[PDB]
């Protein structure tokens, strides 16, 4: 499928050479955290659908 | 018959011996598959491999050497390398942490777990061989394991091996550069080694090989590629007199004969000509006097210590391609003739000469220029007293307040064995200079 | 061989979340963990940081470890998150408010179980371990006081193994904590006296750094942790890649300790250039030395002037020659004799790696064993008796359950510790 | 004015690009004859 | 209750050459040259022989 | 005895019985490098849905090289058109992508099958790339998949299929596009490698296409060594066959037209990737090109599976750096003019004199000096494929002209 | 008492008779049982001046062949 | 060789119930008790656990024993409930009142003669019957009381065969019975001289694992009795699947038994892993090992850290090499001398079976005999001391027929146990 095809499709990262990182992580306006040690026993674990 | 087995041990050692093979190969005709291609042979009897490689029955040949480290750093190098299919998957030890410039380590707690290995490929790749010349040590005292399982190997192997000769090419610490602290101490630790259970010492220090080749080979990067290129050309160069024939063939007992007048004195510098670039080449009279010439030069000598400064007492030329014996005795006359360098009293003569008729094979990529005559020097004299008065002072300045000595205390030495080691080289230096004095 | 990462503390678990988002695109490892990467030689030596799983995904020898489980939230939810091993996190139910007693003696004491039954599982999950890397911050509570437990637990029961404690000294002039002086003094003679190989990092030096040799315009902790990032991958680059002339953790504690209280070093990273300066320089081994011995790249505060170096290090990275590194690295001696130590001749260190870091045509990482070091010490020193004088803010401690000679035990040490810099400084021929 | 807070430290150490004299560590000196 | 605001969302390509970049650890293929060996009498000849006389 | 030859996943050793179908494929691509990695992969026929890996041999802990295995497409269901022809008008709307969209089938994965999976999850390739099928294992396999939709978009070998090429740009899960030549462009073509033969080449027909190779040396990201109007025109020009007296300008005026009309002509006979106008600087733009295979094809013949194997097999066996390249010194040392019938029965020629004619056959490589390109080493063995037709005769000829060793040194 | 582990043994223990041959080459993968250390943490019994552990193998005289 | 199972008590009836569950997964059962599995090492040793009628339905060879019918029907309508014979579903009329006294001297009486009778009659089916097996509580009443009586008189029956017990023991944080300690005592010093070998499982223990190592939200009752169940079809893999190296019950019994009377052991399985965490390591022998070995894995909640190995076992299932999996066992030793006996060198058996269980790489049982079950004797002997010094509850067991003195000796023989225990726990070479 042709969107599947632009989902594959992925950016590759830039190389982490030290000193060229402007500090993106500001850019973010909700900062809340949520609670994924301590209540949560999956720890908020990653696993795609079937 | 005229085998010589090939020890690498340590990183530089590896270094050494992979451009000392990757040398052999292209010399003699045999891939870096391991193969050799029927033509680069003369007939069903030609040896010339031989001393050098071992012919399977399935066509490979597989070189007489044992590659040696205490880290996987350099063998995993060598088996991804060119030279995968060529090398023996085994007598290509290494162990699992590196000794990390330590001569205790290297000898006394982590060398003495890979000692008994390593004498056991010695051993298969000995009975292999029915003409074993002898053993051909390549290392550094310089680091910790070339220094102390260098050291721990070479006990071993006199003990064990009774009165094979023993070729021990090794590179010392430098007059000014280095690339460690503790240093001093690991060459210090090491010299009784190289002096007793090495039968003949050669010093193959970077510094000279690094000032040879940005003056001769017109190389602004000179690297330890270009370093160790040049030291399997010496020695290949020293090597070939068995390999191919010649005017005047000589052996490892053959040379050592004339180069080492007494037990203790053995310790002999280096060098080679003409070692000059390519756009070099085509510049300059590259006759066998000028390339003597270069040789007695200091400027073509492999070891930062000045000859003219001392004494010779024996000096090996080993001449290889067209190279005629009027032209070497020309030479050896002008040389003679010149004040600069002085033999002692008690050796009128003190030349040898070994002819051969094979000249020099250039590696690809290389940066010797192929010249058709080559001249390699092996030279007793009795300047090399500097290196080790040098020496011995930096090892006095860094151990006048015991500095560094933690670690070789507690890895498995005594105190004393600093101050054993710097007295007997003291007593080398001095014994240098009783046989150098006037009668 | 392999190498296990402890992170202790938000600061050492921040530091630790950048090293790992470095060293995965170092090795070309995604998020997901599934191999991403460029070269052969990048999963040639992978294991030293990473394990292999049964579908080949790799999971960091991290113990993220800490009492305020938060950060574990943040790093976790970050974008390299999905990295690391849910048993690998070890939290408690309160935080140690930034008390060292709080950290060592009670709250840590009961984390401590199941950290090191982690930790021992991590230690032994490898071929051959060489060693242990602790990141945390000494002006903390859980970071100095329960990563120094840490510390001293793991020396016990692996005393040959290689230590090193990524430590982020705090100073009065950025002073975040007020009872910094009393952590740091308790956290540096555990140091002393249980790390192989300290880390002096500090945060006006790095601020410095990215001030002046960066000219960055708002730089957060995470453009401050890529440099504490970058060290810590160029200190293992020697066993994570292939080299002309290799190292290890041991090769640089042997060459870098002449004595065994004097273990603590100050980095610097190159090259570093401003946002408009690339064009204005050209990067060559002349000016990584140039940069690697220039004082306001060293990101510890203390100026290298005043103190002669008793030994130096330089991992550089990149294909290279061996005779113009060497060259430089003996001009800069014999040009400077006067900032070096006579009786060490070469008191340098020098190690090759063949690759250099991600789009870097060169790099190298500075361990640098100065005497000036002395000075950042007597700082601490004269701040902790100005507190322990009037028993300012030692109520928290003495009630947590540690008795008063603790402190003066420790600043005994911290005396000790100075004069012997300051006597193998001025000491002669 | 708010001013940045630096380290009041400067640089000490400088290197050259070919710094040694013709890239020859040490040059032997000539004996005439 | 206002809503909370959208997070900002950088550029995924402020650089116009951003692309030319590399990301690759080993950019650069390993530079190798090669030579043909004159072919002489060197190159079989002046070979060490032995034969048992039979 | 029934266990003793079973792994830790043997169907006797495993209570439990798994429904798959195994697939061995290897990359399509003119770079040796590439042409040397291997690929394995599964298909489930319970959720339709097939991953790919790639195998490499590097040493491990205990010294020695170890295979291990690094994601090239993970498992995902793989959807491709169930219309080649309708592919772009889905490629316009959600739905009726959607409504296009056929996952693969079990027929799919046969031998020989060149299969597309789209862009690249793995940075070893940088491109969309194609994998030959070389082998299948049904063994555990128990069901046979079935596409829903009427029509049924199956993969084909390119045998299976002749007179195409295969585009991976135009349509996902790649699709063939067919060559139409006439009488007119098929013997002109003809005439064309004729005076390649005759020419550029001298004497021997495989220098002469050898030489037809020269402006086609570079490797694309996705392989597919491609043909520009640039390049057919400097083909034209090494024909040789157009020329013209410099003195005389309406003599070279004529030449000049009939290089540019002859180029046109073959240009426009073959079926064009179309080009691509990328907004920024960055990404490279690729101009109307046709492919060196399919154009070969016509121009030399059609070389098949074992043929191509066994000249990738003496490159490799050439090559030691693993680097998709041959160094003169080993072309040198390996050429066996020296057992040739034509220095040993019928002394025309003497060993060292055609061993060096041989050495000045390869043209200098302008970026590494001495190098031999594995598409050097192709285009010479087309020479070789267009001149006899025997596959036998072939393999001999491989087998004889190179002094190798015939060891087995594939890591796999 | 022990008769010492056999020569040329790929088997690897802690602080034995060793052969020389590289037995350590071949260690694999070890489970570990932990030891309780909560418990003996101890605010009151702290941390001495001099008190760090030092990893010091004992020294053996080994002669020289001269 | 066939091996006849009895569930005493409502505990052992719903253990065995999902051991049954488990062992007809395992040998493709349906409840109907036909056969719709994939394999013929199904149909190979079926007769272990299963007799075949004259329709072909596999019955298992199994006995239910209980006062209550209300478990005897609630089995009944479990999905597997129809799998058992109808005849084998002993029951009574009044409850055991969670009384040992009613449940082995009155009441378990009446019933023990019609037990032994089908008993008797499924060893009569059985070609050779290798082995009985119970599953029940200590702490019960029904499961306590007329298991022991069960297990005695088969002892005297059978003298020369396989007495296998999978005792549930109480604890205080999971205490649901006033008279635990009772139960306990008067059970444990019949266990002692009734039953070749006794492993014990405990509660608590039952969920720290499925909480802190298997991570479950909800994790039920039922799939707490899958876990043990585990362990239980595991004993006897390679009884009903070939192997490498095959052991059986009294193989078992012969190398983890140094003496008569030192026969209470632990469970152990692996890989025992949360979802959330397994996709991020990778199933391997030697972290097979980890956790078998692991205190935290220890489903019996005494840890190994205050004891000494006796023996242990390990029955590995999966093809394996019988090194990778013979180092794991030899250099735990090797490395944790201190936890384990001198005078037994390799206190490990290790068995092969080349069927793992359902939808695994490979699984292990682990079965210690470690000294540490002095620990749970010691405090069930002191929790019944406390409670009989002043005869608490004493009255409900006086009145139905015991004395003091049965009390007394069965105490005194407890105590015994745990200084049996302690002496080789401190005994020297
Ligand atoms: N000629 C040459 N010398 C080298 C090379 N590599 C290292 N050296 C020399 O070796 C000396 C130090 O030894 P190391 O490089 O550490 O090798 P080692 O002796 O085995 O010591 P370890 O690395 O600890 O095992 C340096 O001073 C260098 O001069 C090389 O590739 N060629
Ligand atoms: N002379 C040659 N020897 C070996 N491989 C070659 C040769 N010429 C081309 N190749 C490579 O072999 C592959 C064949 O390409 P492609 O799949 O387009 O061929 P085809 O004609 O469509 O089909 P087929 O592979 O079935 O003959 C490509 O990777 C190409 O670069
Ligand atoms: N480089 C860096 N330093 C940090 C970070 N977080 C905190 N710090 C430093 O740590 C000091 C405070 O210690 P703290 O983080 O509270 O230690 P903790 O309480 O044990 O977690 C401050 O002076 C900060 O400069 C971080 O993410 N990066
Ligand atoms: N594993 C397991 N344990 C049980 C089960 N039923 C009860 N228990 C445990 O056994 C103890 C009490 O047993 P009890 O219900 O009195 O057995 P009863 O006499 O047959 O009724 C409690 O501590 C429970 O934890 C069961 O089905 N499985
Ligand atoms: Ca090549
Ligand atoms: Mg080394």
């Amino acid at each position: 499928a042709y969107a599947q095809s632009q989902k594959m499709q992925k950016e590759f990262r830039l190389p982490m050479v030290p000193g060229l990182s402007c500090g993106e992580e500001m850019m973010r306006r909700n900062y809340d955290r949520s609670q994924i040690h301590g209540v949560r026993l999956d720890c908020a674990t990653v696993i795609a659908g079937v | 018959m005229r085998e010589a087995i090939c020890i690498h041990i340590g990183q530089a050692g590896c270094q050494v011996g992979n451009a000392c093979w990757e040398l052999f190969c292209l010399e003699h005709g045999i891939q870096p598959d391991g193969s050799m291609p029927s033509d680069k042979c003369i007939g069903v009897e030609d040896d010339a491999f031989n001393t050098f490689f071992s012919e399977t029955g399935a066509g490979k040949h597989v070189p007489r050497c044992l590659f040696l480290d205490l880290e996987p750093t350099v063998v995993d190098e060598v088996r991804t390398g060119t030279y995968r299919q060529l090398f023996n998957p085994e007598q290509l030890v290494s162990g699992k942490e590196d000794a990390a410039n330590n001569y205790a380590r290297g000898h006394y707690t982590i060398g003495k777990e890979i000692v008994d290995l390593a004498l056991d490929r010695i051993r298969k790749l000995a009975d292999n061989c029915t003409g074993l010349q002898g053993f051909m040590v390549f290392h550094a005292v310089g680091g910790g394991t070339g220094s102390g399982l260098g050291a721990l190997l070479l006990e071993r192997l006199s003990v064990d091996y009774g009165k094979k000769s023993k070729l021990g090419y090794t590179v010392y610490p430098s007059p000014q550069v280095s690339t460690a602290v503790v240093e001093p101490y690991n060459c210090v630790l090491s010299t009784h080694s190289l002096l007793e259970h090495t039968d003949v010492a050669t010093m193959l220090d970077n510094e000279a090989i690094y000032d040879l080749t940005r003056r001769s080979l017109d190389i602004e990067r000179p690297s330890y590629t270009n370093v160790n290129r040049l030291i399997g050309q010496v020695v290949s160069s020293l090597t070939a007199s068995l390999r191919f024939d010649g005017a005047l063939n000589v052996d490892l007992t053959e040379f050592q004969t004339n180069l080492v007048p007494y037990p203790r004195i053995h310790f002999v510098l280096t060098s080679y000509a003409p070692v000059v670039s390519a756009e070099k080449a085509y510049h300059e009279q590259l006759s066998v006097a000028d390339i003597t010439n270069s040789v007695f030069e200091p400027a073509g000598m492999l070891t930062k210590c000045d000859p003219r400064h001392g004494k010779y007492m024996s000096c090996c030329l080993m001449y290889r391609g067209d190279v005629v014996p009027k032209d070497v005795n020309a030479a050896i006359a002008t040389i003679k003739t010149k004040r600069t360098i002085q033999f002692v009293d008690w050796c009128p003569t003190g030349f040898k000469c070994g002819i051969n008729y094979q000249p020099p094979t250039v590696v690809p990529g290389g940066d010797l220029a192929k010249v058709q005559r080559a001249v390699c020097m092996i030279a007793n004299s009795t300047a090399i007293a500097e290196v080790f008065a040098r020496i011995d002072h930096k090892f006095d300045l860094m151990y006048s307040k015991r500095a560094f000595v933690h670690w070789y205390v507690g890895e498995g030495m005594e105190e004393g064995e600093f101050s054993e080691a710097r007295e007997d080289l003291a007593a080398l230096e001095k014994d240098y200079e009783e046989v150098g004095a006037e009668s | 061989r392999e190498i296990v990462s402890c992170q202790a503390g938000q600061c050492g678990n921040q530091i630790g979340s950048k090293f790992w988002e470095v060293i995965s695109d170092e090795h070309g490892v995604d998020p997901t963990g599934t191999y991403q990467g460029d070269s052969d030689l990048q999963l040639e030596r992978i294991n030293v940081y990473f394990d292999e799983s049964s579908g080949g995904r790799y999971v960091p020898r991290a113990v993220l470890m800490d009492l305020e489980p938060g950060t574990m939230d943040s790093v976790r939810a970050g974008p390299y998150g999905q990295l690391f091993r849910p048993d690998n996190f070890i939290f408690g139910q309160s935080g140690a408010g930034n008390n060292w007693a709080k950290g060592h003696y009670t709250e840590g004491a009961e984390l401590i179980d199941s950290v090191l039954d982690v930790c021992r599982k991590e230690a032994e999950s490898c071929d051959c371990l060489q060693g242990f890397q602790l990141s945390h911050s000494l002006g903390g509570g859980t970071g100095s006081g329960m990563g120094t437990l840490l510390i001293s637990k793991l020396r016990e029961e692996y005393p040959d193994r290689i230590m090193m404690t990524f430590s982020v000294i705090p100073s009065p002039r950025v002073s975040d904590t007020v009872v910094e002086p009393y952590n740091t003094t308790l956290s540096v003679h555990q140091l002393v006296e249980n790390s192989d190989e300290s880390m002096c990092i500090d945060n006006e030096a790095l601020y410095d750094i990215c001030f002046r040799t960066l000219k960055l315009t708002t730089p957060t902790f995470g453009d401050l942790n890529h440099l504490v990032a970058a060290v810590m991958s160029g200190v293992t680059c020697c066993l994570r890649f292939p080299g002309q002339l290799n190292s290890d953790l041991r090769k640089l504690a042997v060459n870098l300790v002449p004595f065994p209280r004097l273990h603590f070093f100050m980095m610097g990273f190159a090259p570093l250039t401003s946002r408009g300066s690339q064009q204005y320089r050209g990067l060559s081994v002349a000016e990584l030395t140039q940069q690697m011995f220039d004082a306001k790249n060293m990101m510890q505060a203390a100026d290298p002037r005043h103190g002669r170096y008793l030994t130096a290090s330089a991992l550089f990275r990149g294909r290279m020659s061996t005779k113009e590194v060497d060259e430089q690295m003996l001009n800069v001696q014999n040009k400077n004799s006067s900032y070096f130590i006579e009786w060490i001749p070469n008191n340098i260190k020098s190690s090759i790696c063949d690759i250099p870091p991600k789009g870097l045509k060169m790099s190298v990482t500075f361990i640098g064993n100065n005497t000036c070091i002395q000075e950042m010490f007597r700082r601490v020193g004269e701040q902790f008796t100005g507190m322990f004088r009037r028993k300012a803010f030692l109520h928290w401690y003495t009630g947590e359950g540690m008795d008063e000679m603790e402190f003066t035990e420790a600043e005994s040490n911290m005396n000790d510790l100075v004069s012997e810099y300051q006597q193998y400084q001025d000491a002669t021929v | 004015p708010v001013k940045p807070n630096n380290v009041p430290r400067q640089t000490a150490m400088f290197t050259r690009k070919d710094p040694l004299k013709r890239s020859l560590f040490s040059e032997y000196p000539y004996m005439p004859e | 209750v206002p809503p909370r605001a959208p997070d900002d969302v950088v550029s995924k390509r402020p650089y116009p050459f951003q692309a030319e970049i590399n990301r690759k650890l080993v950019p650069l293929p390993k530079d190798q040259t090669s030579h043909p060996r004159t072919l002489d009498y060197t190159t079989v000849g002046f070979h060490l022989i032995l034969d048992d006389g039979n | 005895s029934v266990r003793m030859n079973a792994s830790l996943y043997s169907d006797v050793v495993r209570i439990e019985r798994g429904d798959y179908l195994r697939f061995h494929c290897e990359q399509l691509s003119a770079d040796g490098r590439d042409t040397q990695r291997y690929f394995f992969g599964c298909y489930y026929p319970r959720w339709h849905g097939f991953y790919l890996e790639e195998v490499r041999s590097i040493i491990g802990n205990m010294g020695y090289c170890e295979l291990k295995h690094f994601p090239a497409y993970p498992f995902d269901v793989y959807l491709k058109p169930a219309d080649v022809t309708a592919a772009a008008d889905s490629a316009k709307n959600c739905d009726a992508d959607n409504a296009n969209a056929t996952t693969y089938i079990t027929d799919d994965f046969q031998v020989d099958n060149i299969l597309v999976l789209g862009p690249p999850q793995n940075q070893r390739d940088d491109a969309v790339k194609r994998f030959k099928i070389v082998s299948v294992d049904t063994s555990h396999l128990k069901s046979k998949t079935f596409s829903l939709a009427p029509v049924a978009n199956l993969n084909s070998s390119s045998v299976q299929n002749p007179d195409t090429m295969l585009s991976t740009l135009r349509a996902p899960g790649g699709e063939r596009v067919p060559v139409q030549l006439n009488s007119s462009v098929l013997d002109v073509l003809t005439q064309l490698r004729d005076a390649y033969i005759d020419h550029a080449g001298g004497g021997i027909p495989e220098i002469g296409i050898k030489a037809m190779g020269r402006p086609f040396r570079k490797v694309s990201d996705d392989g597919r060594r491609w043909m520009t109007r640039d390049g057919v025109r400097q083909l034209v020009r090494g024909s040789r066959a157009f020329g013209a007296h410099a003195d005389c300008l309406s003599d070279t005026r004529h030449a000049l037209q009939t290089i540019e009309d002859m180029t046109d002509t073959i240009f426009n006979a073959f079926p064009h990737e179309e080009a691509t106008y990328p907004v920024a600087p960055g990404e490279e733009a690729c101009e109307e090109r046709i492919d060196y295979d399919v154009f070969m094809d016509y121009i030399r013949g059609h070389m098949n599976s074992t043929r191509k194997k066994a000249v990738f097999e003496v490159f490799q066996q050439l090559d030691y750096d693993s680097d998709s390249n041959i160094t003169i010194k080993d072309i040198q040392a390996t050429f066996n003019a020296q057992e040739h019938p034509v220095v040993v029965s019928d002394a025309i020629f003497t060993a060292e004199k055609l061993l060096k004619g041989f050495l000045s056959i390869w043209d200098e490589n302008q970026r590494y000096f001495g190098l031999v390109p594995y598409t050097e080493f192709m285009d010479y063995y087309n020479g070789l494929s267009a001149i006899i037709e025997d596959d036998a005769v072939f393999l001999g000829i491989l087998k004889t002209t190179w002094k190798v060793p015939n060891w087995t040194i594939k890591f796999v | 008492a022990e008769p010492g582990k056999p020569s040329y043994s790929t088997f690897f223990e802690k602080a034995k008779e060793y052969d020389g041959t590289n037995v350590r080459f071949f260690k694999q993968r070890e489970a570990v049982i932990g030891k309780n250390v909560g418990d003996t943490v101890d605010p009151q019994k702290y941390l001495k001046k001099g008190d760090g552990i030092r990893y010091i193998v004992p020294a053996t005289h080994e002669e020289k062949v001269y």
